């Protein structure tokens, strides 16, 4: 029904960032609301039709536009921290919700970096103890927290027997630009991980920089990338 | 702030009923509506409520209306595991499209796990590349862990697992430390830990 | 459509020069009903002047009623001034008892 | 007796707008209210008819809210449909001695558009076609249907037929009318235009001529019935003459007020001193 594009995006303070909807319902009223914690949502824009466009009670820093029936993007002319938000847009005559849009705006760049990513390998006390053998993956110093965690085994993505933590947690706590991390846990049968056969990934995909994004510092570009850390089963 | 809702957390157990309130003061009252917001994903509608004193009923969830009294309750007969979400009360002031939806901050609702047998311990494990953490886990869901009150050194939060394959479900926090002297033993002694926990001698 | 207003001038007893009275100001067929109601006595606003709620007809059109007290002469004037926005000038008419 | 409720509502741009009402019962004002106001006036002793201190705090409650809830609606209409706007509602029920029937009018910059029939908004045949989307917002309403269905149906016929027995009084009075003559230059070279007065009369409806004794002038012309401050009427009966044949003719009124005792004004004594009391140095005569 409602599909929104992109899904994560990372910006600085003064940038343009366009939030694109789509709706194949064929609604007429298209809105745009804004999520943050002990709120409820917050509408910014809204929408009678093609061509029409509307201010919500919150519309300040955004500009809407809605060029036909199907799409209604949000613009964000001069992106600003306080525009650091979960975005979505619903279609309808009341209401129906897109998947929402995560934003972050920085004050600069210099700070984002990608995951460091680690796989740890199960205890030998557990396995004589339980007889399963839980790995452990652990994402750490990235910023910002725009982190998605999978586990793969034998070239395909796992559910069954898979853990991560609801929040990434800041790595200093006291200081407001931290870096965060964030662990995983993969158990199965001890005789599962005993196999040498079987091939055990963590996957962690990052969201940073793209195409056209200035970098003139030092290090390597902090692009949206994906980092894998990785394990095989032993007998011992 | 029109619509607020109660309670702001809840935590039940896997099987047993929960109940959530909803207030609002938003004139006029045409309708009131239930979400579930699955964290990460966007809402979707679970029930609506019409008349002065409603009633409806999908499933499995059931909720009610009083206009009189500006309130409405949504009830979850035998919470599963998957109703770990959050729930957000919509009250809409007209009965059309010129009407206005007005948003509660939702009730942030999560299911433990029940476990008839645990086994408290603490791990070590070591990293495949040539550092390592320290897991704790088969605790039941009566123990909280918390959060590190050290420097250099990291906790997690209770996480839920679940090997489907067997129907065996485990609760798991994972610690670490840049620092060199950190033994397992000591690494969760921020938290209550039960009497039966079992700490291997790593030398 | 902008409707003109039509003004009408009228006593509530007969004339008597020396005679306490009162002159009732109807203002009728308007549009839009924003409008601007003064009494003159000798080309003066006058200080006191009672006016009814707006109405319309059946024909949809606006009604009001403004009066004041007066007692006339032989020299005396009395006249309606009535501002609206169907007028480029503010229309004046004099009471004339004799119609 | 036809009771109207008349709702006026202007609207200049985004941001101002009010919106003033009042109800008539026959000719009679019964209530008023006023942008300014929070609640509805009685401009009457009896404007509440026979509903109790509860059932019209109960009414007008509901009516405080349509008012809010009319003035949102018709902003979000109108960015909807891509200032100034003046919006006309006329509603009630003509009472007929049983039995009666009811109206939901409403105007669009002085035009009649819309009317409530049945149990929906519908425009009235030759009305704008862009007006059949906002139509088709406002009817996927069932709230508002159901209660203005009521109001229709039920409430304004039991709440009129509390004020025909609450004011029983107040619309049986009668008011004796005063009649006066005088006239003018007609706008025919050498005739004169002789005006009959009449003022100050209750209930409304009247009978007056021009006569000569007999036959009764077949060029006696009425006027508008005007209004007076005080809920009286007012009207002048007209007749051009030749100058000269003024002589002989007289005025005659008839009204239920006074019984069997017309008022019969004669064009030359009584006349004679009546339009010495009345002179003036004639500016500005028209
Ligand atoms: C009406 C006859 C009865 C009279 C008897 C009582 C006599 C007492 C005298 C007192 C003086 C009264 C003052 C005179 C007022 C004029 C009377 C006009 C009557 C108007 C009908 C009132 C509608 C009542 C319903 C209402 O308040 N609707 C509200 C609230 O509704 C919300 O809340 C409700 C509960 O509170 C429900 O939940 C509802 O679903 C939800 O949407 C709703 O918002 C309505 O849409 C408001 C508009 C209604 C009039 C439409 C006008 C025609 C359309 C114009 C088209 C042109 C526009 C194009 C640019
Ligand atoms: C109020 O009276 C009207 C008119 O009798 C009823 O509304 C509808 O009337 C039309 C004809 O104008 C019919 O075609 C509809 O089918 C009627 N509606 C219904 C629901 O049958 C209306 O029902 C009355 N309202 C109430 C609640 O008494
Ligand atoms: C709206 O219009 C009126 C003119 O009748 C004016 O007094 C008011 O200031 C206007 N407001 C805006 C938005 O300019
Ligand atoms: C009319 O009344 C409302 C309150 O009911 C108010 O907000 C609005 O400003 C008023 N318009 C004016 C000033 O005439």
């Amino acid at each position: 029904a409602v599909t929104q594009s992109p899904r994560n995006k990372v910006a600085v303070t003064g940038g343009k960032v366009t939030l694109s909807c789509n709706q194949t319902n064929n609604h007429n009223n298209m809105y745009w609301y804004r999520q943050d914690t002990g709120h409820g949502l917050r509408l910014i824009h809204y929408s009678y039709g093609a061509g029409s466009t509307e201010k919500g009670d919150i519309p300040d820093g955004y500009k809407a536009s809605r060029p036909s029936q199907e799409n209604f993007s949000l613009i964000l002319e001069l992106a600003t921290p306080s525009q650091t938000s979960v975005y979505f847009c619903a279609s309808g005559d009341a209401q129906f919700f897109g998947p929402g849009t995560r934003l972050t705006v920085l004050e600069d760049l210099k700070n984002v970096f990608p995951p460091e990513v680690a796989v740890f390998e199960p205890s030998e006390a557990e396995i004589s103890h339980t007889q399963k053998a839980t790995l452990v993956c652990l994402a750490t110093g990235f910023y910002p927290d725009h982190v998605e965690l999978s586990w793969w085994v034998n070239g395909k993505e796992v559910h069954s027997g898979v853990c991560t933590d609801p929040q990434p947690l800041k790595e200093q706590p006291a200081l407001n630009d931290s870096r965060y991390a964030l662990s995983s846990r993969l158990r199965v049968s001890a005789t599962f991980w005993q196999n040498p056969r079987n091939h055990f990934r963590c996957q962690v995909q990052f969201y940073g920089l793209s195409e056209n994004d200035e970098w003139t510092q030092d290090r390597a570009k902090p692009v949206t990338q994906i980092v894998s850390a990785e394990a095989w089963g032993r007998a011992d | 702030t029109q619509v607020e809702q109660s309670p702001q957390s809840l935590v039940v157990r896997q099987g047993e009923n929960s109940v959530l309130q909803c207030n609002y003061s938003v004139t006029p009252d045409n309708h009131l509506r239930w979400f579930k917001q699955d964290t990460g994903k966007g809402l979707v509608s679970l029930t609506v409520l019409v008349d002065q004193k409603d009633k409806t009923s999908n499933g499995r969830y059931s909720a009610t209306l009083d206009k009189d009294a500006k309130h409405s309750t949504l009830h979850i007969t035998a919470t599963l595991l998957d109703d770990t979400a959050t729930y957000i009360c919509v009250v809409g002031d007209r009965g059309s499209a010129l009407g206005r939806l007005h948003f509660g901050a939702g009730t942030q609702l999560i299911v433990i796990p029940d476990i008839q047998n645990p086994d408290p311990a603490v791990y070590q494990l070591r990293d495949s590349k040539s550092k390592s953490v320290c897991l704790f886990t088969d605790f039941d869901s009566q123990t909280n862990v918390s959060q590190s009150k050290d420097s250099d050194v990291y906790i997690t939060d209770k996480c839920v697992l679940d090997m489907r394959s067997m129907d065996f479900k485990s609760n798991s926090a994972v610690a670490w430390s840049n620092k060199s002297d950190f033994a397992c033993a000591n690494a969760f002694n921020n938290s209550i830990i039960p009497e039966d926990t079992f700490f291997p001698s790593p030398e | 459509i902008q409707k003109t207003p039509q003004i009408q001038v009228y006593s509530r007893h007969p004339p008597e020069n020396g005679k306490p009275n009162i002159l009732n100001c109807y203002v009728t067929q308007f549009h839009p009903p924003h409008i601007e109601i003064q009494m003159l006595k000798n080309g003066k606003k006058i200080p006191k002047v009672e006016m009814s709620d707006m109405s319309f007809s059946k024909d949809w059109s606006f009604y009001i009623l403004a009066h004041t007290e007066f007692t006339p002469t032989e020299t005396d004037t009395y006249a309606c001034r009535v501002k609206h926005a169907s007028m480029a000038e503010p229309k004046t008419v004099y009471w004339d008892r004799d119609m | 007796y036809t009771f109207r409720c008349l709702q006026m509502s202007s609207f200049a741009n985004r941001s101002w707008s009010r919106t003033d009402s009042v109800v008539w019962l026959g000719d009679l004002q019964t209530h008023r209210w006023s942008n300014d106001s929070a609640t509805i006036s009685f401009t009457k002793p009896w404007s509440q008819g026979k509903l109790s201190n509860q059932q019209w705090e109960k009414l007008q409650h509901m009516f405080q809210v349509y008012r809010v809830s009319f003035t949102r609606d018709i902003q979000e209409l109108v960015k909807m449909m891509s200032y100034p706007i003046e919006i006309q509602l006329s509603a009630g029920c003509e009472m007929y001695p049983g039995a009666s029937e009811s109206f939901l009018h409403v105007a669009f910059q002085g035009k009649y558009v819309v009317r409530f029939w049945g149990t929906s908004w519908q425009t009235v045949p030759g009305a704008p076609s862009w007006l059949d989307l906002p139509i088709k917002v406002l009817n996927a309403d069932q709230g508002t249907s159901a209660t203005v269905q009521m109001l229709l149906n039920d409430t304004c016929p039991l709440f009129v037929r509390g004020l025909l027995e609450a004011g029983k009084s107040d619309l049986e009075k009668q008011e004796k009318p005063v009649a006066w003559l005088s006239s003018v230059p007609s706008s025919a070279h050498g005739h004169r235009q002789l005006v009959c007065h009449v003022s100050g009369f209750y209930p409304k409806p009247v009978w007056v001529m021009w006569m000569r004794g007999d036959q009764e002038q077949q060029g006696t012309h009425r006027g508008d019935f005007l209004p007076n401050a005080d809920e009286t009427w007012y009207l002048q009966a007209t007749l051009d003459v030749e100058a000269g044949e003024e002589a002989g003719l007289a005025c005659r009124v008839k009204h239920s007020s006074l019984g069997g005792q017309d008022i019969i004004l004669y064009w030359g004594l009584h006349h004679i001193l009546d339009a010495q009391k009345m002179v003036w140095n004639h500016r500005h005569h028209h």
